[PDB]
RNA sequence: AAACUGCAGUUAAAAAGCUCGUAGUUGGAUCUUGGGAGCGGGCGGGCGGUCCAGCCACCGCCCGUCCCCGCCCCUUGCCUCUCGGCGCCGGCCCGAAGCGUUUACUUUGAAAAAAUUAGAGUGUUCAAAGCAGGCCCCGCCUGGAUACCGCAGCUAGGAAUAAUGGGGACCGCGGUUCUAGGAACUGAGGCCAUGAUUAAGAGGGACGGCCGGGGGCAUUCGUAUUGCGCCGCUAGAGGUGAAAUUCUUGGACCGGCGCAAGACGGACCAGAGCGAAAGCAUUUGCCAAGAAUGUUUUCAUUAAUCAAGAACGAAAGUCGGAGGUUCGAAGACGAUCAGAUACCGUCGUAGUUCCGACCAUAAACGAUGCCGACCGGCGAUGCGGCGGCGUUAUUCCCAUGACCCGCCGGGCAGCUUCCG
């Protein structure tokens, strides 16, 4: 359909020695001890990407339910205004996708960005804080993530959810 | 489209055992064609007779070269060329001895290692090489 | 030739869903049809609908409000135990807190969570979202 | 696409449709008198009749049959019935 | 669409929403009986006498007037035919194509043609005995046929 | 099994020439959810009566009950089995004491070795293990456990779904009483018939008028080509890039007239029509078949897809007969320029034509299984039907048409498109 062209089009177009010395320098975050981040606790607060949704739909995966058997844990997963626009432009083809996403349980947190680009406004999310973990398939994003450090990875392999760099990962699939 | 019907198992078994024989595995497996595929005929190692040291005879000092030697496996009588771990390990190793060989270089071959030579020297006369190199071990006679 | 009118009566609502119809003729009726769409009803999924009586089957006509994603059939009729229920719901349903499947049993035909209520089995007729 | 009532058609949309696409299904043939010439004799035929009608008085030659409709002969009078 | 012919059409009777006999109708259901049974002595099908009387008597349908079928109402009296009519008129069919099959051997149409009405008639004949209106060891032969009919 | 469902089949590996058709698989809608008649009691509304105005007094009518609650009654039948008959000629009739649906499914209950596994208790110094209750100068602390256990066979609760089941608007005979020919009782025979509803925008059959290069047999016409006979005239004709083999003064070629043989069916001829496909074109006659349309005719599920099996299957080709104009693989002759410019000419074998037997293959194409349902507009086109302001012909027979406009079906094809 002109939907799928439309899409391909896009993702194309897509790619003096007095002065005081300033500069500015961010703090590494006290919360990580190297790699490992301690304060990323058992409540787990979980950024969902748009196309994350869409692919449990299609693996028949509830989402917090498989979220709690990866980590044994509580889990709260969180959607940004991005997000949710990205649902609603996708139209009602994905209205399944788009009931989901309003469910009393899901924190729903605003941001004021300009733009609607959701992988912009997830890494700014993950630079500020260092307290989210990411669930996404979308590749690039995944590599842009891996350069961040502390921030842990959840994504889908065979029909089940799976975790990238979190030690406490317990219930998780080998290979 | 495939038959969905309530009473159509012996139509679905049919299918599923065609599905199996068309799957190279499982032909290969069970009707054991590949048991005896490998150089060594389906055992891990192998026991020789060094024939000779092609690396040390041509004069080259490159050490990836050196330390390549020629032996006949005793199951078949094939030639192959095998390598010695380490320059010094070939002093151990005399002409008509009688070593133990195993394969090589599945996961790849390192920089300075010559391609298209698979096999290895562990032992001479059932003893390790490393024991030798190390001075735990005598060579007996 | 026609073998399911069940799944004509689905498909044809279905797809008048899609097309952004607000009416849509379906025959012939059935009585088991009739309790299909009462069930989807109950849960304002269509809306009131008219039954027209010639000699021969009926037909039916039937409001929509625009509120359906998925509505379909089963083929063929599967016995559902209690203890299968839990399975068949994770198949079908992409969500634990809408969407139903549609069961007759000994009791009558009802959705899956009043067969579990009734304490009751039986076979499965359908599903929608 | 025109926006139809599908409860609810007109008049002239059902006797436009094929009789079996209608609502609810109807013929479009009918009975009739048919009154015979020479003797005044009153004749009940079907419209798409199939069969030579004669006159029960004078056996004489009322219709034809063709593909559609019958055919009445020349000189008699016709009137629908019901 | 046809069982054999791959054309697809629609044409057929639609009966009336009501079934209730007109008032203009001035015969009973004794009368219209004893028109069956006069037809049927001179050698007509129930087919065809259903057809005389829509066509001059105004019966528009035998069972509205009288509560019964025309094949009903003739086994009733006793004059049952021998054999069912769709199944007697295939059989004759295929009488006049193998006459016709005998004077024109390089006719192969006319042979393919045949077999298709032979496969009608099995077919029918094989529902007939699952409902014992034949004997469970009739059989179609093409010399016993022409006797059959 | 490391990284209830395999992924695909126009152009990328692939759906096989066509139809019929067996086993297997799958099958439209509805019913089997009884009928009656009178008396009561509650409930509401009004009237009256008796007592001497009545919560503190008893009686009696009437109307109604969204509609409750009692009380009684019909539910037909059948002869497969069994038990019977004081009944008639082995057969038949009768009462029954006989029979008058079954199953799948689902939810229970019994009966079903331990060990292992899950799980409860317990400081082996911890742990891996092991074990299978303790207290008192009856009684307390607790419960040293418990759960699972495919299918099939037992058991009993359940409304749905799906299988299964589901008389003559006739004839001759007798017997008993009561009456002046009548009536009322009653008794056995013979034929035919024995069935849930409807009538599917499921299927079959029949009927009506049409329609088509659909098929088979016979018949017939048209030029052309070839051969032959005769007549006129006189040197060339043929063929090629150029030529040459070949034919010609005993007349070639060309012109005229006539005769014979074998093939072929131009123009009209359309992206029109017909057939399962391969395929199908002169007139007329005959034989059988068919699509669609029309139908207030008939049957009543008779259906779909299909391994096995069967019929057909361009061209070429094989076997046996009959013919042989044209064309023509092969072969023999004559030549062989241009040139990446590249296969000619004369004669012409088998064949090409017909009648029988084989052979079963094609880019045998939409490079694209079948059946059913659903899912946009706009005009033309072929056939059938319906309605119509007007033009145009007319009906001994033969025939009732040609054009224009609106509508309805099934076809052959197009122009445009939303979502997918
Ligand atoms: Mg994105
Ligand atoms: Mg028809
Ligand atoms: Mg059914
Ligand atoms: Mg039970
Ligand atoms: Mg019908
Ligand atoms: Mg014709
Ligand atoms: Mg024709
Ligand atoms: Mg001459
Ligand atoms: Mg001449
Ligand atoms: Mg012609
Ligand atoms: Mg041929
Ligand atoms: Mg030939
Ligand atoms: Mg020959
Ligand atoms: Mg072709
Ligand atoms: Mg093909
Ligand atoms: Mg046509
Ligand atoms: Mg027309
Ligand atoms: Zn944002
Ligand atoms: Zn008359």
């Amino acid at each position: 359909g002109k939907q799928k062209k439309t899409r391909k089009y896009a993702t194309m177009k897509r790619m003096d020695p007095s002065a005081l010395k300033e500069r500015e320098v961010p703090q590494h975050p006290s919360c990580l001890f190297f790699q490992y981040n301690t304060q990323l606790g058992p409540p787990y607060h979980i950024l969902v990407d748009t196309n994350f949704i869409n692919f449990s739909i299609k693996a028949k995966l509830d989402l917090v339910q498989s979220m709690m058997d990866c980590l044994y844990a509580k889990c709260i997963p969180c959607i940004t205004d991005c997000v949710m626009a990205e649902i609603e432009k996708l139209g009602q083809k994905y209205r399944v996708a788009l009931r989901i996403a309003k469910d009393p349980r899901f924190e729903r947190l605003p941001c004021t960005h300009k733009g609607t680009y959701a992988d912009d406004c997830l890494v700014q999310r993950v630079t500020q804080h260092k307290c989210y973990i990411v669930a996404t398939v979308d590749r690039d994003l995944k590599r842009r993530i891996r350069k961040i450090p502390g921030v842990p990875i959840m994504y889908i392999s065979n029909h089940r959810y799976n975790i990238e760099r979190m030690p406490d990962d317990y219930g998780a699939p080998r290979f | 489209g495939k038959c969905r019907g309530l009473r159509t198992a012996r139509k679905l078994r049919s299918h599923r055992r065609d599905q199996k024989w068309h799957d190279k595995q499982y032909k290969k497996a069970h009707l054991g064609t590949a048991l005896k595929a490998n150089p060594f005929g389906g055992a891990s190692h192998a026991k020789g007779i060094v024939l000779e040291k092609v690396g040390v005879e041509a004069k080259q000092p490159n050490s990836a070269i050196r330390k390549c030697v020629r032996v006949q496996l005793i199951k078949n009588g094939k030639k192959i060329t095998a390598f010695v771990p380490n320059d010094g390990c070939l002093n151990f190793i005399e002409e008509n001895d009688e070593v133990l060989v195993a394969g090589f270089g599945r996961k790849g071959h390192a920089v300075g290692d010559i391609p298209g030579v698979r096999f290895k020297v562990v032992k001479v006369a059932n003893v390790s090489l490393l024991a030798l190199y190390k001075g735990k071990k005598e060579r007996p006679r | 030739v026609r073998m399911n009118v069940l799944a004509d009566a689905l498909k044809s609502i279905n797809n008048a869903e899609k097309r952004g119809k607000r009416q849509v003729l379906i025959r012939p009726c059935s009585k088991v049809i009739v309790r299909f769409l009462t069930v989807m009803m109950k849960h304002g999924y269509i809306g009131e609908f008219e039954i027209i009586d010639d000699h021969r089957a009926g037909k039916i006509v039937v409001n929509l409000t625009g509120r359906l994603n998925k509505c379909g059939v089963i083929s063929p009729r599967f016995d559902v135990q209690l203890k299968d229920l839990e399975k068949w719901q994770n198949n079908l349903l992409p969500s634990r807190q809408f969407g139903f499947i549609v069961l007759t049993t000994s009791a009558g035909i009802m959705d899956h969570e009043e067969a579990r209520r009734k304490h009751t089995g039986g076979k499965i007729l359908g599903f929608f979202f | 696409p025109l926006a139809k009532d599908l409860l609810h058609p007109s008049p002239e949309e059902e006797k436009r449709k094929h009789k079996k696409k209608r609502l609810v299904q109807s013929p479009n043939s009918y009975f009739m008198d048919v009154k015979c010439p020479g003797c005044y004799k009153i004749t009940t035929v079907f419209s798409h009749a199939q069969t030579v009608v004669l006159c029960v008085g004078c056996s004489t030659v009322l219709c034809q049959p063709t593909g559609g409709k019958a055919r009445l002969t020349e000189g008699c009078s016709f009137r629908r019935k019901q | 669409g046809r069982m054999h012919a791959p054309g697809k059409g629609l044409s057929q009777s639609a009966l009336p929403y009501r079934r209730s006999v007109p008032t203009w109708l001035k015969l009973t259901s004794d009368d219209v009986k004893e028109q069956i049974y006069k037809l049927a002595k001179k050698g007509l099908t129930p087919s065809q006498i259903g057809v005389i009387l829509r066509d001059s008597h105004g019966v528009a349908q035998v069972r509205f007037v009288t509560g019964n079928k025309i094949l009903r109402i003739l086994k009733s009296k006793g004059l049952a035919p021998d054999l069912p009519e769709d199944l007697y008129h295939l059989i004759k069919k295929a009488v006049a194509v193998r006459k016709h099959l005998e004077r024109n051997r390089k006719d192969k149409d006319a042979k393919f043609r045949l077999i298709l009405i032979e496969s009608r008639i099995h077919r029918l004949a094989r529902y007939y005995k699952t409902k014992r209106v034949l004997p469970p060891n009739w059989k179609y032969e093409s010399s016993t046929a022409s006797a059959l009919v």
